RNA sequence: AAACUGCGAAUGGCUCAUUAAAUCAGUUAUCGUUUAUUUGAUAGUUACAUGGAUAACCGUGGUAAUUCUAGAGCU
RNA sequence: UCAUAAUAACUUCUCGAAUCGCACGGCCUUGCGCCGGCGAUGGUUCAUUCAAAUUUCUGCCCUAUCAACUUUCGACGGCUGGGUAUUGGCCAGCCGUGGUGACAACGGGUAACGGAGGGUUAGGGCUCGACCCCGGAGAAGGAGCCUGAGAAACGGCUACUACA
């Protein structure tokens, strides 16, 4: 056929749009940019890998010099 | 029932929280208040037997002059064994329906109940029992009335 | 302690009580005019209330 | 099973929630509260599935975080809050109030109410006795406890609650000739007049009612909710709960259709 | 065989290596928490008395106060014990620890100075390490600087000057959040 | 950031080995008990503020080896 | 013998707030004086909710080449206590000799988790149901336990056997 049906949302203000409207549609429309992240498996690997360090896990190279 | 003596045991039998040795004597109509024998009524149109009010027996499982409340089902039956101490066995008969053959067959079950010294029960009699809290391994009912003999 | 040198800690702890008493009176006084200024500022709001 | 449950499977939810068997595997699982789990009206289902104000779950939970919706004059912020019979839900921004009441088919329906009448409730009393210190009190069906009540008030009656001060303005006795609505059983939505009551010693009595159209029905006392003697205090919904049979239901449906167009 | 010697007064610690056994003979058969004289250890230690604080075996297991044995024994360490940190409430794990009686088998001793001697140590008693921070409660501050009931304790508080990385502006001051 | 403290981790997901009045089903009772949480009521016999520890942290070690740990100095 | 009230006493013995965030206000004896709002987190008892554990009645396949079974060291009932969140032969002492069965007990088989239900049709039936819904049990095989309202838990611990 030649007819098409969809859904529409009309907002009072553009700021009200960004306050309640979901992000992925914003990416669809181009208003907002996409978020860059690593894959789900790599993120999962990192989180459990940091469970083996105790205190200030951000830098852990101080134990590399123990062997001399 | 037939009991020769009331105090024939190692310990002393008495109703709990019934004060019996007061210097001043006061006469009151209330059963338990004045210091004399205490008793209650179960309900459901069941009348307290006359022998209970003036009897001297001590029992903590009788629905009258006892600490047991009656709630649940009420059943009726025929006594088949009453030759042990303060407990009887009744026999109940019913009909089970087999759907395929469109006819019935007889079945039966055995039940254990506690009998108070107020009643006198002999073999082959109708009794009415009521549910109560677990009193033993296999005793959960108490006799309330003995129907007249044919 | 690292923040304060040994000379500082001894002198600070050993400040004379009479000097401390003067210090208290000095400290209280500026707060007292500042509180009076608080009533003067409240008068400033009172003037604003009169104006509108 | 090693503790209490916290998940509820779809296809096991109460029927009167009217949830589709497709589009997901789980259900809202209403949280604990003042109303029974079996017959309650979760706030998320009411806001999203009936009023159609919120499209899905994500903004549905946002709505309560903005504190826009309140029940009984007090704001609630949990999506699975158990609402129930006679409770009043108020949305000020749009400007209307709702009361949850069964329809004649046994499910909750939307019912506009006026603002002046939407500021009080009424509920059946469950137990009355004196508490600690000798102070008498009673508790109704919606977990409302009130101290120092009228001594003549007994159990199974109904009492009118102000909902702002919680004071006992008025009450209705439970006797023959009163107007009642059924709350449990297969007889969902019916309204009738008490004809006579028959009691059975040992529990589980039955009461006989009579409808305005000379219909007859009976129900347990635990399912009767008296709402007036005559001229019921609350405003009944459309149809007044008369339970027309299917023959006239189809006759009226075609009559109304032809009448409109 | 290493030695970890500490000076609590100066907040200074040092590590020494000892390979000659007859100097270490007088430590044998001593118990954890005891007092010993350091005179046989060397001439620079004359007038020193030391407290035995702990040690480690060659295998790496630590010494436990209260267990009398020269070998090592297995124990069911619960919560609150010394050499165990549980990972879950009420959890107990079986570990192996060495007794509190000193012997030739252990690899390193840890001990501290109790009384200062006439002689000085080249790398231990000549330096003092600053405490990182100071008191944080109002009562502690008052007791420390010996103030009275009303003396406006707010002014009297240690201040450490910190500066940003490279903004080029002047540094500012940071404060310890007086409690109570 | 790190760390103490609070809560959850006893829900979910998988399988059908054992089990013949046992499990289970419909129907009752708890006047015979425990109950986090949610909801509603409810408690008139130095004080302008009490006391010691501990984590994070600085710095020094042991074991080929683990989400192993010691003793010393702060809050 | 209920809810609740009163009296004489008792207790290694509880609770009755030394916690946190927003607002900037009002009095006269003008003191760095007094009073005052809304929330968060906690807290004794009652009520409610999600429940949980026990519990009444009736209902399960084939087999007699299974006809008598149960009580050594509880098998049936009575009493005094202990233990448990509570009842109870659940356990400890004393005293009676009971309980089930041809209306099929007891035992042996099951290529047996139970139910809602699937397949096949004149009607009556025969057969299947590990499997998306409800209930029960288990985490290689046995036992024991901490924390916690809730576990005899195994993506919790301890010990033995077999693998590794
Ligand atoms: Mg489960
Ligand atoms: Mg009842
Ligand atoms: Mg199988
Ligand atoms: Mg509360
Ligand atoms: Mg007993
Ligand atoms: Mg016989
Ligand atoms: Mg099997
Ligand atoms: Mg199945
Ligand atoms: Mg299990
Ligand atoms: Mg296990
Ligand atoms: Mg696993
Ligand atoms: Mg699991």
């Amino acid at each position: 056929g030649g007819k098409t049906t969809g859904f529409a949302l009309i907002y009072d203000s553009p700021e009200a749009l960004k306050k309640f409207e979901p992000r992925y549609r914003l990416v669809r429309a181009g208003l907002a940019a996409k978020v860059e992240k690593a894959s789900r498996q790599q993120r999962k690997q990192r989180k459990n890998r940091l469970k083996t360090l105790r205190g200030t896990a951000k830098v852990k190279g101080a134990k590399a010099k123990k062997e001399k | 029932a037939t009991e020769l003596t009331v105090q024939s045991e190692r310990a002393f039998l008495k109703q709990p929280h019934i004060f019996l040795n007061s210097k001043v004597k006061v006469k009151s109509t209330r059963p338990g208040k004045g210091g004399r024998r205490w008793y209650k009524d179960v309900g459901l149109g069941f009348k307290t037997p006359k022998t209970a009010i003036e009897g001297h027996y001590i029992d903590k499982k009788c629905p009258f002059t006892g600490m047991v409340s009656i709630r649940g089902r009420i059943l009726t039956g025929r006594v088949v064994s009453t030759k042990m101490h303060r407990t009887i066995i009744i026999r109940r008969e019913y009909l089970h329906y087999i759907p395929k053959y469109n006819r019935y067959e007889k079945r039966h079950k055995n039940l254990a109940a506690h009998v108070s010294p107020a009643f006198r029960v002999e073999e082959g009699d109708m009794v009415v029992v009521g549910q109560c809290r677990p009193l033993s391994k296999t005793v959960r009912f108490n006799v309330l009335r003995v129907l007249p003999r044919t | 302690i690292v923040g304060a040198s040994l000379e500082v800690i001894k002198e600070r702890r050993s400040m004379r009580p009479e000097a401390r008493n003067a210090a208290r009176l000095a400290a209280i006084k500026e707060s007292k005019e500042k509180k009076a200024a608080a009533q003067a500022a409240k008068k400033a709001e009172k003037a604003k209330n009169a104006a509108a | 099973a090693r503790g209490p449950k916290k998940h509820q499977k779809r296809l096991s939810a109460p029927s009167h929630w009217l949830l589709d068997k497709l589009s997901g595997a789980y259900a809202p699982r209403p949280s604990t509260g003042p109303h029974k789990l079996r017959d309650c009206m979760p706030l998320i289902v009411f806001v999203r599935n009936r009023l159609k104000y919120a499209l899905n779950y994500r903004e549905t939970k946002a709505i309560m975080m903005q504190r826009l919706v309140k029940v009984d004059g007090k704001v609630r912020t949990d999506i699975t809050y158990p609402a129930g019979f006679m409770d009043v839900i108020t949305i000020e921004k749009t400007g209307e109030n709702f009361r949850l009441i069964y329809d004649t088919k046994g499910r909750f329906t939307v019912h506009r109410i006026t603002d002046e009448e939407a500021k009080y409730k009424l509920g059946k009393v469950k137990r009355v006795q004196l508490g600690r210190g000798g102070v008498p009190f009673l508790v109704t069906h919606d977990a409302r406890t009130i101290r120092y009540p009228d001594p003549l008030i007994k159990v199974n009656d109904t009492v009118k609650i102000d909902l702002e001060t919680g004071k006992i303005t008025d009450f209705i006795k439970f006797d023959t000739g009163a107007l009642a609505m059924i709350t449990g059983g297969r007889n969902m939505g019916r309204v009738g007049v008490i004809t006579h009551r028959e009691r059975h010693d040992g529990g589980f009595g039955i009461v006989h009612l009579k409808d305005a159209l000379d219909n007859t029905f009976a129900t347990r006392e635990s399912n009767v909710f008296v709402i007036g003697s005559e001229k019921p205090w609350i405003s009944l919904p459309k149809g007044k709960g008369v339970k027309l049979t299917i023959a006239e239901e189809r006759d009226q449906r075609r009559a109304r259709a032809l009448a409109a167009a | 065989m290493k030695l970890n010697i500490s000076h609590p007064a100066n907040g200074s610690q040092k590590l020494i290596e000892v390979e000659d056994e007859r100097k270490l003979r007088h430590f044998y058969d001593k118990r954890m928490g005891a007092e010993v004289a350091g005179d046989p250890l060397g001439p620079e230690w004359k007038g020193y008395i030391l407290r035995i604080t702990g040690g480690n075996d060659k295998q790496g297991f630590p010494m436990k106060q209260g267990v009398i044995a020269p070998n090592r024994v297995r124990l069911l360490l619960s919560e609150g014990h010394s050499c165990y940190r549980p990972r879950r409430d009420g959890e107990r794990k079986r570990k192996s620890v060495r007794g509190c009686i000193v012997g030739p088998d252990l690899s390193v001793l840890a001990l501290s100075i109790v009384k200062q001697g006439e002689q000085d140590i080249p790398g231990l008693t000549d330096v003092v390490h600053p405490k990182r921070l100071g008191p944080k409660r109002a009562t502690k501050i008052r007791r420390f600087f010996s103030l009275s009931k009303d003396d406006d304790v707010r002014k009297y508080v240690i201040r450490r000057e910190v500066q940003p990385k490279g903004e080029g502006k002047k540094p500012y001051t940071k404060a310890p959040r007086i409690q109570r």
